[PDB]
């Protein structure tokens, strides 16, 4: 019973999991305009604060490299208020 | 005779319901009619808040269909 | 770097700072130890969680055992002290002067 | 080269052993006072082992066999009862043949 | 809203721990040729009531003790993790639904010798600190036959998600394929808790529990409705894990109303095991733990690892 | 006394473990993956006296994407100001950095 | 052997039984014809997202579409 | 976050009743009542440290039902079957060497 | 407040350390360990290590504390200046590192370290249907083969050593 | 103990030692020296007295202490460089940590403080082992970390280490002692020309690693464990007087003889780096060592100490003792010098 039961479970498990495959796509797209959304609202309001500053350049990525650094969760959600920040930095801990 | 026991047990029976028929009636009653959405793994969680940023009202449970599109 | 890594590294250095000085007894001093290990664990699963670096989420789990097994040797050190001595106490362990 | 403070120190053991430089001792009764309740065992247990046992009676002598002296044979009869109190007319039974 | 939850949880855990008494006691009864309570209340239904008024207002015993904050933090720490040990159980939906269930439920049971160790330091007896010694190294022992036991049957689940251990007896209890599994769990379970045949505290076999000595103890209330939350929890975490019942998500009380009556079977197994055996020596339970429950379980934990592999079953990861 | 018996039996012992960019399970990368990957292939080979100044900047970002103590200094810098122009009263936060605005997806 | 089996059948049967499953345990997945299904069913189990590949010209076992006919199939694990 | 409002609950809870098991027998204000190194067993830290080096096998094999999962199965279930009888082996030398003596 | 939650454990842990560091006794030093071995567990669980949290639990606190205190109560009677002083100079030290790295959001005890909460240096991505954790440590038995094999041998060693050096022949 | 429980607990401690030794991985490296540690203990409680309890406890302390450090100085390696691979260390306070573990592991000074207690404490056989087999390990990862160690640091370690073992020796008479201060200041010889030349260091591990050998061996043949139970060792055997010796004279590190070949290419390697006093002071520190070792040598083989009547019955018995290599040690420990070139088999 349970070699028959164990094997219907892993044929179910690969139904899900290709669910699974087939969003990932849509959801990648919306991560990525998600992200960048932020980052975007990120930079300009750092563009409409950090001007009384001396010596600040707005955007300057402290990678020497030029290639795209996956955003931390601090550089999305660091000036957002502390709901936001729990519902995103414990949220999936924290869940039950 | 030996059903004289069963007052005893019957109450027990009743205090070990409770707690399992609460939960599901409480978990029915925060979620819309439904059950608790289960999000063990973090592809779960992420389904789970993109439902609470798709339905507007800062809840999960608040399904939007094909009615939500044009 | 990161604020609790701060503390991790305190915490460290104080059950070394305890550890490396007795009071009366063995058995804080193995204590002090195995809370020097209990601040390693945690502070080796909080860099490996933090950087995802997934082959080493055993790692922790090995320091556990082996410092553990290590804690056994040395509480057996401890019960053959006190079974020799009548106390834990590390000032009857003073025959090696001479 | 012996010093004020390096003067107390003995050389080591030729074997290096030195000298170690006894067992528990428990009162014991039975737990429940229903059964027994009366008895006192002083024990001298050795971990688990037991290596002596010195049972502590006399805690229900009555002194009935200087009490029947000044009684009776049919007085000194219900004495009989109360000795093993669970096997009253045996007793009764062996007084009887005696007398 | 969740607190309402916390609550319906907790005070009917109080409230059936309470009225175990009551069932022990008749049930006991019954099986002893005799009646249990029924002066009381009606059939006895204010005994427990009555008894708990009785005890909480009885003095503290005799002595002093040697260490007032661990006199404190042992029935502190026996309650919590008494009652921390029903929030994971799937009944049909847990209270606090994680995915290490089971094993957050064998480290809160670890964690159950904490009372008895500090209680045996809180008195002032060197005997009863034996006494506590001797349980502790007891309890100890059966935790590894828990441990073991309890990974070779979540090899035929997949994950240590107690919610999955519903799904996984849908088609047949897990009892049919783990039998030998289930009668060492239980005699194990039966052990950890010190309950007859391996009560040694309570009863004799026992260098303290000796007729008018020391040792101060704490409120017998607090220790004993802690030991019968945790009866009563691992009855109802044996039946989710070998006797599981069938789930409907449309009407879960019936999967409520049939592990609630399942486990007041098992419950009642344990009174009416109580009722039928005398104690073990103390080293004859550890014969029991080490030269026999322990082999089998290795032996049936090489089983339960090969054999997936060798049925092509092995149960999905989610 | 390096007795490299895992290259000359040619054994895998504990290579797996010991860097962030090797095989690992269910082709997880970690947080540092491309710094790491870049800093091994810049330093590989040349040894460790040039690898200390001509694999400098790759190694850099590699310690800067390890501990961030760069990015949370120049996070610490934006949200010192903003909390002193809330101070000051010379700024209000937008609405898409309240709450309001219902995000994105 | 079977006087000394059955000596050790009659003494000690816990142990009996312990190295009995034991050495079913150990010998049996080798003899199993299921052994091969265990890890063909891991193996295609899919955690991971089927990253594609650039279909430069000559690629004839790829295909490029799901319901095409070539390409790994689980006919095998629908049937068994 | 909820789990943590339950702990606290159930400390609480226990918390609360202690100090009810304390205190509301102290009300009644009752009589009075003024009439008036440990022996060492080998045995004991021996299950002790048995059940110690145990558990250390035990969290070795706790990863099982996860470690099925692999592909690597001629490994897994080799170095499963490794641990297990490395406890199987650490028992026998236990019991042969009268390890298992008067707590058997 | 809620957002310095794996910081305030932090100062609950250096805070037990200094209390059991100071040895009033082995007994509340192990009672000492076991409190702070519950809030450095807090901290790994706020990381997302639940399984290495319940190793602490039951392997740490759940075996290994417990062995202490059995050893502690069969090797020691049943249970000062220098114990509280110790404790509140330490408690001052760390007081003190608090206040400096709250007023200022920046300190260096030997290396610098950042004064806001450690929520800002966590991933912003998914693991999908699998934990890391717990897919690193299934990896024990695949790619771990040396690993099990070193640490098996050294626990089997290790009940050999026991047994010989208790014997005490 | 059981023969065959012995042979796998030696196993397990040159397996320990094997792990150091050829592994790529920090945590293999600790699992090591756990392994090593946990199977030496019993070799030391051997015979169970509480000499040996004692020394085993003080063992267990500094050695689990040096651990300790070594899996920290590993952890700050892992947060400033995210990765395992045993070499240079990313950090200097990582190098620091790991210096002073390594140097604990070693006894060298002023973590010399368990070295006479733990080899007083311990069997001849045991200290053996502990001064000659242990040495291996922390060599190979100081060998394996010398482009981050710290230079003022080892050569301050290595000139508190000679003059420390210098010093102490010239107290004692215990035999177990003397040879745990030339322990001391031998492993400060051979850390001074790490980070210079470290084939030297080898060198002058393998030398001392023989020396001892034969010390101890000829200590285990004539059952002396006092000054003056060696000093009767010419009523009873006189070839061992001989022996001890030109041992003895080598492990000064006189010429013409194999002991004077390390520090000679120790000074050798130090002056090619511009350093003159350094050798100067070591080489006169030295002398101090081999002054108890002339002290020994008076003692034993060029003067005759009264032995006493019951040496008669001793005449009548050959030594059944398995003197294993004896010769062959005593042999590569003196008259080795015009083999010196060798040295390059060690590059
Ligand atoms: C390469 C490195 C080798 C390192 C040393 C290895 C051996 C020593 C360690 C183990 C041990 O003690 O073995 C016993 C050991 C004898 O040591 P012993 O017991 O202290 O000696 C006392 C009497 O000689 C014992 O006499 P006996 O009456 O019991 O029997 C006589 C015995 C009878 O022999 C046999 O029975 C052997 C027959 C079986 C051989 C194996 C078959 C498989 O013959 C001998 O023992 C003659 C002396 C053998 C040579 C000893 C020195 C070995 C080399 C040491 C390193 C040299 C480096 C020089 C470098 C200079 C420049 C830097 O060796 C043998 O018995 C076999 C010798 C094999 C030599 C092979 C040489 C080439 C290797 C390549
Ligand atoms: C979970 C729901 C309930 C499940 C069932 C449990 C309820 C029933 C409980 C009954 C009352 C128990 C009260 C407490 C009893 C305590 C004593 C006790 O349990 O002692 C255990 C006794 C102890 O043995 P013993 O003491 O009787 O024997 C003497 C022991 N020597 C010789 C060493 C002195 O037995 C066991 O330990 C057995 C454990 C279970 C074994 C399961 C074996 C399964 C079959 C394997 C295969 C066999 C065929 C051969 C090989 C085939 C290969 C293909
Ligand atoms: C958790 C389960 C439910 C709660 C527990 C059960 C509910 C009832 C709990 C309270 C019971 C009554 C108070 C405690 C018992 C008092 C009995 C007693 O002897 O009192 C005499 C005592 C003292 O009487 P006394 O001054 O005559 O003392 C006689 C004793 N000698 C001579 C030795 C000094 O009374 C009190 O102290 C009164 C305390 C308050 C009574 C209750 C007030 C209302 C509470 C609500
Ligand atoms: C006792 C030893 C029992 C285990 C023997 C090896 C078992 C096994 O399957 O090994 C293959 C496994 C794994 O082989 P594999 O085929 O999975 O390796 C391919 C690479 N990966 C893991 C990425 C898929 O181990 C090794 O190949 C290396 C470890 C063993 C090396 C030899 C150890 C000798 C110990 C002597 C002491
Ligand atoms: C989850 C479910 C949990 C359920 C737990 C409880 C199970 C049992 C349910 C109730 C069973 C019946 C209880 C009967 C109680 C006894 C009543 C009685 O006999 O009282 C008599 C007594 C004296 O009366 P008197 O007036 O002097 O008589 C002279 C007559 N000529 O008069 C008095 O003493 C005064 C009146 C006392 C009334 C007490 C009633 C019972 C209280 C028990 C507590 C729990 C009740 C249930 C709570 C949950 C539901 C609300
Ligand atoms: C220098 C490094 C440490 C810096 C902090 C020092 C804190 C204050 C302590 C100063 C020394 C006090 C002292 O005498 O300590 C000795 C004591 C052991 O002695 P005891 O057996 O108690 O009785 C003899 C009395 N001296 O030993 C102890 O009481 C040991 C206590 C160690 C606990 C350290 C706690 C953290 C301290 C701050 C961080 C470092
Ligand atoms: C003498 C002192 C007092 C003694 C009495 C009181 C203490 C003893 C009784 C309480 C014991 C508390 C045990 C708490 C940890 C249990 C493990 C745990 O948190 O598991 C649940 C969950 C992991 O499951 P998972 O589903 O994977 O994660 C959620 C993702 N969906 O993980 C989570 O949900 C994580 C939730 C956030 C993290 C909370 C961690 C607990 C709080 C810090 C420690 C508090 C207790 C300290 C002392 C403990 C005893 C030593
Ligand atoms: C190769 C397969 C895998 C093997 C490793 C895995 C084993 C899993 C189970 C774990 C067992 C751990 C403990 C083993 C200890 C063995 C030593 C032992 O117990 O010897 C003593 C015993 C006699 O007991 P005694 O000393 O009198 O104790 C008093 C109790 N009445 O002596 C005996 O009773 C004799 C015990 C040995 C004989 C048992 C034979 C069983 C044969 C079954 C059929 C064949 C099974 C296939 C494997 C080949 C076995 C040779
Ligand atoms: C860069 C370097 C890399 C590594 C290169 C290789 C390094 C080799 C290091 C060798 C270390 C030897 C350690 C000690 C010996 C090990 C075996 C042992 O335990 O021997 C002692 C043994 C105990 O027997 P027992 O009966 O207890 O003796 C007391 C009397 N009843 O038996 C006895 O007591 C017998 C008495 C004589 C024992 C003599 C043993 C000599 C062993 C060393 C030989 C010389 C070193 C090898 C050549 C140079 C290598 C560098």
């Amino acid at each position: 019973s349970m070699m028959r039961w164990n094997r219907e479970r892993r044929r179910l498990q690969i139904e899900d999991f290709e669910a699974r495959i087939a969003l990932m796509p849509l959801l990648q797209a919306e991560k990525d305009r998600r992200v960048l959304q932020m980052l975007r609202e990120n930079l300009e309001e750092e563009a409409t604060i950090m001007k009384d500053v001396p010596g600040w350049k707005v955007g300057e990525s402290v990678f020497h490299t030029t290639r795209w650094v996956t955003p931390m969760m601090g550089e999305l959600y660091g000036l957002r208020t502390g709901e936001e920040i729990l519902s995103s930095t414990y949220g999936f801990i924290w869940y039950t | 005779m030996w059903f004289e026991v069963l007052p005893g047990i019957a109450v027990m029976g009743v205090c070990l319901f409770i707690p399992g028929m609460a939960t599901a009636r409480i978990h029915r009653f925060s979620n819309g009619g439904r059950e608790k959405r289960v999000a063990h793994y973090s592809y779960q969680w992420y389904l789970m808040e993109r439902d609470r940023r798709v339905s507007g009202v800062n809840r999960y449970y608040v399904s939007k269909g094909l009615e939500n599109i044009d | 770097m990161s604020l609790v890594y701060m503390n991790i590294m305190m915490a460290f250095t104080v059950s070394l700072t305890g550890l490396l000085m007795y009071r009366s007894h063995l058995m804080s001093s193995l204590l002090c130890l195995e809370g020097m290990m209990l601040s390693l664990f945690i502070l080796a699963t909080l860099m490996i969680l933090n950087s995802h670096f997934t082959l080493a989420s055993m790692m922790p789990i090995i320091l556990l055992v082996f410092a553990a097994c290590e804690a056994a040797l040395g509480l057996s050190l401890l019960v053959m002290v006190s079974n020799t001595y009548g106390t834990d106490y590390v000032q009857n362990l003073n025959l090696l002067q001479c | 080269y012996p010093t004020k403070e390096t003067a107390h120190w003995k050389p080591p053991p030729w074997n290096d052993v030195d000298p170690p430089k006894s067992n528990l001792t428990l009162n014991f009764g039975p737990q429940h006072p229903a059964a027994h309740g009366v008895l006192r065992l002083v024990m001298e247990l050795s971990g688990e082992m037991v290596r002596k046992c010195d049972p502590h009676i006399g805690l229900l002598h009555r002194g009935t066999e200087k009490l029947i002296e000044y009684k009776t044979y049919l007085q000194a009869l219900p004495y009989f009862d109360r000795l093993d109190y669970v096997s009253m007319m045996c007793n009764e039974q062996a007084y009887s043949l005696a007398v | 809203m969740f607190m309402i939850n916390v609550l319906t949880l907790i005070i009917p855990i109080l409230l059936a721990v309470a009225f175990l008494t009551l069932v022990e006691r008749k049930v006991l009864g019954y099986m002893q040729f005799r009646k249990g309570p029924n002066v009381v209340g009606p059939y006895g239904l204010l005994q427990p009531i009555a008894d708990a008024i009785k005890l909480f207002i009885k003095e503290p015993l005799r002595p002093a003790t040697s260490s007032i904050s661990m006199f404190i933090l042992a029935p502190i720490l026996a309650l919590t993790l008494a009652l921390t040990m029903w929030i994971p159980l799937p009944m049909p939906y847990p209270l606090i639904n994680m995915n290490l269930g089971v094993l957050f439920m064998l480290a809160m049971s670890s964690l159950a010798v904490y009372s008895i160790l500090w209680s045996g330091w809180a008195s002032n007896s060197k005997y009863a600190l034996i006494g506590a010694l001797r349980a502790v190294a007891q309890t100890i022992s059966y935790e590894v036959t828990l441990a073991i036991i309890l990974l070779s049957v979540l090899l035929m689940n997949g994950s240590f998600t107690l919610s999955t251990l519903i799904i996984t007896q849908e088609q047949v209890w897990l009892i049919f394929p783990a039998w030998p599994l289930a009668m060492m769990w239980f005699i194990s379970t039966l052990a950890e808790t010190n309950r007859a045949p391996f009560d040694l505290t309570e009863g004799e076999s026992e260098l303290v529990s000796g007729f008018n000595v020391e040792y101060a103890a704490g409120p017998f209330a607090l220790f004993f409705m802690a030991e019968y939350a945790n009866i009563i929890m691992m009855n109802i975490f044996t039946t989710t894990l070998f006797l599981g019942a069938f789930h409907n998500p449309y009407m879960p009380e019936l999967y409520t109303i049939n592990f609630t009556i399942k486990s007041l079977l098992l419950s009642i197994t344990f009174l009416w095991i109580r009722a039928s055996y005398p104690r073990f020596r103390y080293d004859q339970l550890m014969h029991l733990l080490w030269k026999n429950f322990l082999p089998l379980t290795l032996a049936l934990c090489m089983w339960h690892v090969s054999l997936p592999i060798l049925l092509s079953s092995i149960p999905p990861q989610t | 006394p390096f007795f490299d018996v895992q290259k000359k039996l040619g054994v895998d012992l504990d290579h797996w473990m010991t860097i962030q960019s090797a095989e690992q399970p269910h082709r997880i990368p970690a947080r540092c993956h491309a710094f790491e990957k870049e800093w091994i292939e810049c330093a590989h080979g040349i040894g460790s006296i040039r690898a200390e100044k001509e694999c400098k900047i790759e190694f850099e970002d590699f310690r800067e994407c390890l501990l961030r103590q760069k990015t949370m200094k120049r996070l610490n810098a934006i949200k010192r100001q903003r909390d002193k122009l809330i101070k000051e009263g010379k700024y209000t936060p937008p609405p898409h950095h309240s709450g309001q605005e219902d995000l994105r997806p | 052997v079977a006087a000394f089996l059955k000596n050790v059948w009659a003494k000690e049967p816990v142990l009996v039984a312990s190295f009995a499953i034991a050495g079913l345990a150990v010998i049996l997945p080798t003899l199993s014809p299921y052994t091969k299904y265990s890890l063909m069913i891991n193996r295609a189990t899919p955690y991971n997202y089927p990253v594609p590949l650039r279909d430069d010209g000559n690629m004839p076992d790829v295909p490029s579409h799901p319901q095409d006919p070539q390409g790994p199939s689980l006919e095998w694990l629908k049937r068994l | 976050m909820n789990l943590m409002i339950t702990l606290l609950t159930n400390f609480t809870l226990a918390t609360l009743l202690v100090t009810i098991a304390f205190w509301l027998p102290q009300l009644n204000v009752y009589s009075e009542k003024t009439s008036p190194r440990l022996p060492f067993s080998m045995k004991f830290f021996l299950v002790a440290i048995t059940f110690l080096l145990f558990d250390l096998e035990i969290a070795l094999l706790l990863p099982l039902p996860w470690a099925s999962q692999t592909t690597n199965l001629n490994t897994m279930l080799t170095m499963a079957l490794l641990l297990i009888f490395l406890l199987a082996v650490s028992l026998a030398y236990e019991w042969t060497q009268k390890g298992l003596e008067w707590t058997e | 407040m809620m957002t310095y939650i794996v910081f305030i454990l932090s100062i609950i842990f250096v805070m037990g350390f200094v209390g059991f560091s100071s040895k009033p006794s082995p007994i509340y030093g192990g009672l000492g360990l076991i409190v702070s071995g519950g809030v450095g567990c807090g901290i790994v669980l706020n990381f997302g290590g639940s399984f290495l949290g319940l190793m602490v639990f039951l392997i740490y606190l759940g075996g290994m504390m417990v062995v202490f205190g059995y050893t502690t109560a069969m090797a020691t009677e049943q249970y000062n200046k220098v114990v509280l002083g110790t404790f509140i100079t330490g408690l001052l030290m760390e007081f003190l590192m608090v206040y400096y790295v709250l007023k200022d959001k920046e300190v260096e005890i030997v290396f610098k370290f950042n004064g806001m909460g450690d929520w800002v240096i966590y991933d912003t991505g998914d693991s999908g249907f699998f934990s890391e954790e717990a897919m690193g440590i299934a990896a024990l038995y695949s790619y771990g083969t040396w690993l099990v094999i070193v640490t098996g041998w050294s626990l089997l060693i290790g009940v050999v050593v026991i047994m010989e050096i208790t014997r005490g022949n | 103990m059981n023969p065959i429980i012995l042979i796998i607990i030696l196993m397990t401690v040159m397996l320990g030692t094997i792990i150091v030794m050829i592994s790529t991985h920090w945590l293999l490296i600790w699992i090591g020296f756990e392994m090593n540690m946990l199977a030496i203990i019993p070799i030391m409680m051997k015979k169970h007295n509480p000499r040996a309890t004692e020394a085993s406890t003080k063992y267990f302390l500094t050695q689990s202490t040096a651990s300790m450090l070594l899996m920290m100085a590993i952890i700050i390696n892992l947060m400033f460089s995210g990765q395992w691979t045993v070499m240079k260390l990313f950090n200097p306070m990582a190098s620091m940590l790991m210096t002073m573990a390594l140097a604990m592991k070693l006894g060298m000074a002023p973590f010399h403080f368990w070295v006479p207690e733990v080899t007083q404490g311990i069997p001849l056989s045991s200290g053996l082992i502990l001064l000659t087999w242990q040495k291996l390990a922390p060599m190979s990862v100081l060998y394996q970390i010398l482009p981050s160690i710290n230079l003022d640091l080892i050569l301050t370690l290595s000139i508190l280490s000679i003059t420390i073992g210098g010093w102490g020796g010239l107290n004692q008479t215990q035999l177990r002692k003397i040879m745990a201060y030339s322990s001391i200041a031998h492993m400060g010889w051979m850390t001074a020309v790490l980070l210079y030349n470290p084939t030297m260091t080898l060198l002058n591990l393998i030398i001392y690693i023989i020396m001892t050998s034969t010390m101890f061996t000829l200590f285990m043949a004539n059952s002396t464990t006092t000054t003056l139970s060696l000093s009767h060792t010419w009523n009873k055997a006189p070839i061992m007087t001989i022996l001890v010796l030109i041992t003895l004279l080598s492990m000064g590190g006189l010429p013409p003889l194999s002991g004077f070949m390390p520090k000679w290419m120790i000074i050798q390697e130090m002056t090619k780096n511009d350093s003159i006093i350094l050798p100067t002071l070591m080489a006169i520190t030295a002398l101090l060592n081999l002054y108890f070792y002339m002290r020994l040598t008076y003692s034993t083989a060029l003067t005759m100490f009264p032995s006493t009547n019951n040496m008669k019955m001793k005449w009548q018995f050959p030594t059944t003792k398995r003197m294993t290599l004896l010769p062959t040690m005593t042999v590569l420990s003196t008259m080795l010098l015009p083999l010196t070139p060798i040295l390059s088999i060690l590059e």
